[PDB]
């Protein structure tokens, strides 16, 4: 029941500014992304014509 | 009546035969940009475009402009006045579609397939 596997991200984001989402890249850019509500990956046929059934 | 007899029976001056030739080339993109237009809009079907040919449609509009280009300047090289008032809008004519075939291009940006 304890064996497992686990990724380590290597992005170091802190919860907290995870909660908030405006983590900065030491530059200016966004470490966190908040999604469309909605939302579901493209398809292969273009970026606009979803085809998964996965919902986020 | 003597300027049809003349040519009916044999070939053409060099103007005419270029000029019209993107003629039928503006009604063959006619068609097609018109499906492609029409398949985006109407029946909103994304699937029956262009896009497997999106090259080759660009590349025949080159052409199309450049053969009118060659064309008018010997009507007017000529000076023939319904030449002159004629090809002038086919080389505007097809510079109308080829700036809509390219608008219809970056609309459909998201809607082709992925390269970058």
């Amino acid at each position: 029941y304890l064996r497992t596997m686990h990724h380590t991200p290597g992005r170091h984001i802190p919860p907290e500014d995870w909660i908030s989402g405006v983590h900065k890249d030491s530059q200016g850019f966004n470490m966190i992304k908040t999604l469309p509500i909605n939302y579901r990956p493209p398809s292969h046929m273009g970026i606009s014509i979803p085809l998964t059934d996965n919902f986020y | 009546m003597r300027w049809r007899d003349r040519i009916a029976v044999l070939c053409f001056p060099p103007g005419l035969m270029l000029t019209v030739a993107a003629l039928i080339l503006f009604f063959i993109h006619m068609g097609v940009f018109a499906s492609d237009v029409h398949n985006f809009c109407v029946i909103h079907n994304y699937d029956h475009m262009s896009f497997r040919y999106t090259v080759v449609l660009i590349f025949s509009q080159v052409i199309s402009i450049g053969w009118a280009a060659m064309g008018s300047l010997y009507a007017e090289m000529t000076g023939d006045k319904f030449l002159r008032c004629f090809a002038l809008t086919i080389l505007i004519l097809n510079g109308a579609m080829f700036f809509n075939r390219l608008c219809l291009e970056f609309l459909a940006i998201n809607y082709r397939e992925e390269r970058h």
